């Protein structure tokens, strides 16, 4: 039987150097930017209204998206297997998929938010109330969509793959930590799920309100409806051209059957872009809304 | 627990009161309250395309108004309405006028509030510009004595008393025999600053 | 499928 | 004419009156405060077992 | 040369005051020990209002407030629970002052509708309604108080006060004498005297039964917006634009103390006294409140968090909690 | 003029229906809770249900409980309650009564007409069932509680009605120490714990009638059996 033996930092040190690099500026950015956010908000108690609540709701989700996603899925990338174990493994797979959506979630809310309050000018703001029911109903739904990755989480032994311990002959085995699914088919059936409820639906809500936004403002344009326009569709753009490449790549390897040799080459050196796109696609989020806003400025 | 029956019930009582304050209030923020500038407070009540609008009158209250003008702030715009015919009556009151409307709009109260800008007597206008010269109202005023020349050039000199040029805007009119079409556009001047009001409190703009 | 082709996690 | 006759008038009447030295008015005002001091909640916070707003 | 005798009249005065005076409050109450601070947190908020509030009054039993907004609501509220007893709707929501009668069967409202409104509280119906509209005054109404169960004096923004009989709703005496409009007024203990501040920057002592004036102060230099007497009934305080407060004295009929800072230079829209008079509450245009030392005319403390401006200001009976309503819609009781 | 009068009162079988009217004017009746007390042909008084201010809290007694609905109706002004499989114990004269709840308030201070109807927990206890009395000479009645009325607050919740031959019950001390309007002065209630009595001084011709203490601590009310005054 052939097998197969590999060294326990996988990459070289200079493509390992520039993984951590890349990883590194954009865990940087984010916790700065939600730590002066944060501060920023605690900071003026006059500023607590429903917009205020919801950008600092995800300012802490997109805290939470990079604590717990950017250096655990680094150290994946450069040292082989998974030798964290079984239950971390478990609660590391169901925290970065919750706050994930919870991300993805408060940007539908603050569009509608800003929609409800452009386009309806004389129907009554939202009340807090409503706004703290609005969190924990997307808090729960990111539960209830996401449980089952913690449920089908495991551990698996290799036994065709090795490991040296770099000196000593130490040939340890491989740990390869996967969602375990009973049917190929279900696995894909969640994918799919995952995707038409993280990125298409939020996506199609946040470009038609936007439109619906510029069309009412357009009904000479002054440089602030300018101003107004261009951040939207810059916001619209940017999600949705740094979400494509992760979900791209997921949906074909779920669903489009590839040789070994290519599906190792998308899982070893174009996946570590998708995740540094997807991942500093949440770490701007704090820089643009606390930049941008008037209230921040000053 | 430790409440008694009777405190129970005025609770309930409480959240009753509360409740209706709460529709009350619901019901009030719905309208549009507008100042008119030109025994006690007269009102006026008009709705106009789905939208209530009401008119506070202050006149004939023979007080300083430095201690009762800050109770209208919040007024979603200021009507001032000023007469073209008063360049040349003394009792000179177009400089006086002129003067009311730039402490009316330079006031610490109304630093957002927008102006609406109402001119009258304009069939009398028209008619005595061809007795007195508008030299007489402005010592400077360099034009001929075509009354549309002079009532842009009012116009202008009423407009550019307005030091407030950001985050307050003059929208200006001319009044006619349709109350139409006076009606719709303060209706859309009232509309244009309720959307602006609204775009400042949320993060955009 | 089973075989351990390098793959990250889902996020 | 009138108005200037009723100022005199009452500007007279109010001259005409009886007055106590700033020392007097300072010492009893003084008085009544070290009197009524203890008795006075915000000067001297009472325990919160009797106080009716905590 | 009627102008000269009133100069002449005003000179004997000012001599005869200057005279009078021997000493002051800062050399005499040096030598007593300051309060030292004051730190007083809120126990009670009242966020039942949607607009900016404009006056407030508590009881006797000092458990009972009532305030008035501009929303055109007059709300009475129990301290203690945080319950709304009565909520009353007003005919005009440009309300600018409220009263409570002692018996607390009455409350009193008016302002800009230039009407004193008295509604009845106790009625077999169940429900409060309105049982006198007192008219007559030619300006907007700055303040009133009820002096009994069926007297109330009123001062309006005409230059004059007014004594009204409720059951007969005819105002039996009238005082005239100030320049500008009254802004507020204060009743003696002994309920025998007033004193009234007006906007010519001076106040004057009214005396209910003569209907005369009897002393008339003229320390400030702006109008004066609040009025309040000493629990003795010997002296009160006035708060003016100015940014300063000075308490006069009636029987040595001039001014014993002016409270200023260099760091204060917003008005005063209130001011009030505790139970001993030891200290001097003043609400300020700036959001928070100040508490000074009546005898040394030291800053005590201050009471902060207020978003908006402080609007009206009270002390209850006995000293427990000091009420607190500002233009945010907010009514707050310290202790 | 306040004014709560009842019908739908009178002969029925046993296992059948009935539902007894209460229409109120003259007052707001939309700010009132509303009481039914029925009390049986030579007996004293006893709670039915109540019902509060917008429907928000009804309370029936465990005798009734699953056979009486309490309701009501603001536009119209009336309230109404529905009886169910009526028995023999049932017989009874229903008052509507009116009870308004804030701070410093009267409760129970108007009483109904009284509507009568034929088929066919904290103890107070009224120490002496008759008392002889003549004109111009001061009495006590007393009654206790088998558990103490004292809230927390500081409010002893004890109250006193009076009941004339041939008329409605009318209040005369709530809350053990505070005199309803239009009483004369001469009544009088004070007590401690469990203990409470009321004192007549000057008695006229006017107090003749059956004295009850009833206690609002908890919703169970309890009356007593009644002191009578010859």
């Amino acid at each position: 039987i052939n097998i197969t033996y590999v060294n326990y930092y996988l990459h070289q040190p200079q493509v390992a150097a520039i993984f951590i690099i890349s990883y590194f500026l954009i865990f940087f950015l984010c916790m700065m930017g939600n730590t002066v956010v944060c501060f920023i908000v605690m900071r003026n108690k006059h500023m607590h209204t429903v917009t205020n609540l919801f950008i600092l709701n995800l300012a802490i989700s997109d805290l939470l998206v990079g604590i717990f996603c950017m250096p655990i899925t680094l150290l994946d990338n450069i040292i082989a297997g998974w030798p964290f174990g079984n239950t971390m493994c478990k609660i590391s797979g169901l925290v970065q998929g919750i706050s994930v959506a919870a991300s993805v979630f408060t940007l539908v809310a603050i569009a509608v938010d800003r929609f409800q309050c452009v386009v309806y000018p004389f129907k009554p703001k939202l009340t807090i109330k409503t706004a703290f029911v609005i969190i924990m109903i997307i808090w729960v739904l990111a539960i209830t969509i996401m449980s089952p990755s913690a449920v089908m989480l495991h551990v698996q032994e290799e036994k065709y793959y090795r490991v040296r311990l770099n000196s000593q002959n130490k040939t340890s085995p491989v740990y390869w930590c996967r969602e375990d699914w009973p049917n190929q088919e279900m696995r894909k059936i969640y994918t799919t799920v995952l995707f038409a409820n993280i990125y298409l639906a939020p996506l199609s809500l946040i470009v038609i309100m936007y439109g619906r936004i510029g069309i009412s403002l357009f009904r000479v344009v002054s440089r602030k409806k300018q101003k107004i326009i261009k951040m939207l569709l810059i916001v619209a753009l940017l999600f949705i051209l740094s979400w494509l490449p992760l979900w791209t790549l997921m949906m074909l390897s779920d669903y489009a059957d590839l040789s070994p040799n290519e599906l190792q080459i998308i899982n070893i050196y174009i996946y570590p872009f998708a995740h540094w796109l997807a991942f500093g696609n949440s770490s701007v989020n704090p820089i643009i809304y606390g930049f941008f806003n008037e209230n921040f400025r000053r | 627990c430790t409440l008694s029956a009777e405190d129970k019930a005025a609770v309930e009582r409480s959240k009753m009161i509360d409740r209706n304050l709460r529709e009350d209030g619901e019901k009030a923020a719905r309208e549009v309250k507008l100042l008119l500038l030109g025994t006690g407070i007269v009102e006026t009540h008009f709705t106009f395309k789905d939208l209530h609008f009401k008119m506070f009158d202050v006149g004939g209250q023979r007080s300083e108004r430095k201690k009762w003008i800050h109770c209208f702030e919040g007024v979603t715009a200021i009507i001032f309405c000023v007469a073209l015919s008063d360049y040349d009556l003394v009792l000179n009151r177009m400089h006086e006028s002129m003067k009311l409307f730039d402490s009316i709009c330079n006031n610490k109260w109304f630093t957002d509030t927008s102006i609406i800008l109402f001119l009258n007597k304009k069939d009398l206008f028209e008619e005595k510009i061809k007795k007195s010269p508008l030299t007489i109202c402005y010592p400077e005023y360099a034009g001929s004595n075509t009354y549309e020349e002079a009532a842009a050039y009012i116009q202008c000199q009423f407009e550019d008393l307005n030091k407030r040029k950001d985050t307050k805007e003059i929208y200006t009119h001319f009044t006619c025999a349709t109350d139409t079409k006076n009606v719709q556009f303060v209706f859309d001047a009232v509309t244009d600053v309720i959307i602006k009001n609204n775009l400042k409190d949320c993060g955009l703009f | 499928s089973q075989a351990f082709l390098f793959q990250p996690q889902r996020f | 004419i009138a108005q200037a006759r009723k100022l005199v008038e009452q500007l007279k009447m109010e001259a005409n009156i009886d007055r106590i030295k700033v020392s007097k008015a300072a010492a009893d005002l003084m008085a009544y405060c070290e009197a009524h001091a203890k008795e006075d909640p915000l000067l001297t916070p009472v325990p919160a077992s009797e106080n009716p707003f905590r | 040369q009627l102008r000269q005798e009133a100069e002449q009249l005003k000179n004997q005065i000012r001599d005869a005051r200057k005279a009078c005076a021997d000493a002051t409050l800062s050399q005499i109450t040096n030598n007593i020990d300051p309060v030292g601070r004051i730190q007083m947190r809120t126990r009670r908020t009242l966020r039942g209002h949607l607009a900016k509030i404009y006056a407030m009054h508590w009881g006797t039993d000092s458990r009972l407030l009532v305030s008035a907004s501009q929303d055109g609501k007059l709300i009475i509220w129990d301290s203690y629970t945080t319950n709304k007893v009565h909520a009353i709707p007003l005919r005009s929501s440009w309300v600018m002052t409220c009263a409570y009668a002692p018996s607390g069967n009455y409350v009193a409202c008016g302002g800009l509708d230039n009407i004193c409104s008295i509604y009845n509280l106790k009625t077999r119906e169940g429900n409060v309604r309105v049982s006198r509209e007192l008219a007559g005054h030619t300006g907007y109404l700055s303040c009133c108080r009820f002096l009994d169960d069926n007297q109330i004096v009123t001062s309006s923004g005409d230059t004059t006060c007014a004594l009204w009989d409720i059951e007969t709703g005819q105002q039996t005496t009238t005082f005239t004498g100030h320049t500008g409009d009254v802004m507020s007024l204060s009743l003696a203990p002994d309920t025998r005297l007033f004193v009234s501040g007006a906007c010519d920057a001076s106040a004057k002592l009214w005396d209910v039964r003569e209907g005369m004036c009897r002393q008339t102060f003229t320390g400030h230099e702006s109008d004066i917006n609040a009025i309040c007497f000493f629990p003795n009934g010997n002296a009160f305080a006035t708060g003016s634009d100015d940014a300063t407060c000075r308490l006069f004295d009636l029987r040595a009929d001039q001014e014993l103390m002016t409270y200023s800072h260099d760091n204060i230079i917003c008005g005063i829209t209130s001011v009030s006294f505790s139970k001993s008079g030891r200290l001097l509450l003043a609400g300020y245009d700036d959001f928070n409140c100040n508490v000074w030392d009546a005898l040394k005319a030291d800053r005590a403390g201050v009471l902060a968090g207020h978003d908006n401006r402080v609007s009206c200001l009270g002390v209850t009976d006995d000293g427990m909690a000091v009420a607190t309503g500002s233009w945010d819609s907010f009514l707050k009781i310290w202790n | 003029d306040v004014q709560l009068v009842e019908s739908g009162g009178g002969l029925v079988q046993p296992g059948g229906s009935r539902k007894l009217s209460c229409s109120a004017s003259g007052f707001a009746f939309s700010s009132f809770g509303m009481h039914w007390v029925r009390q049986a042909p030579e007996k004293g008084l006893e709670w039915v249900a109540y019902i509060s201010s917008g429907s928000g809290t009804i309370y029936y007694a465990d005798t009734v409980k699953g056979r009486f609905t309490i309701s009501r109706d603001d536009p119209k002004n009336t309230l109404f309650l529905q009886m169910t499989s009526l028995r023999s114990e049932d017989t009874a004269m229903y008052y509507c009564v009116r009870s308004i709840y804030y701070y410093g308030s009267s409760p129970f201070d108007f009483w109904g007409q009284g509507t009568t109807l034929t088929v066919s927990d904290i103890v107070m206890t009224q120490a002496t069932s008759s008392v002889p009395v003549t004109p111009g000479e001061s009495v006590s009645i007393s009654c206790r509680s088998s558990k103490s009325l004292l809230h927390s607050n500081g409010n002893t919740y004890l109250y006193w009605f009076l009941q004339r031959p041939g008329q409605s019950p009318q209040l005369l001390i709530y809350r053990m120490s505070n005199l309803a309007s239009g009483v004369p002065d001469r009544f009088s209630g004070s007590g401690s714990g469990t203990a409470f009595t009321l004192t007549i001084s000057r008695l006229e011709a006017e107090d003749v009638g059956v004295y009850y203490c009833m206690q609002h601590l908890e919703y169970p009310l309890t009356f007593g059996a009644g002191t009578k005054l010859e």
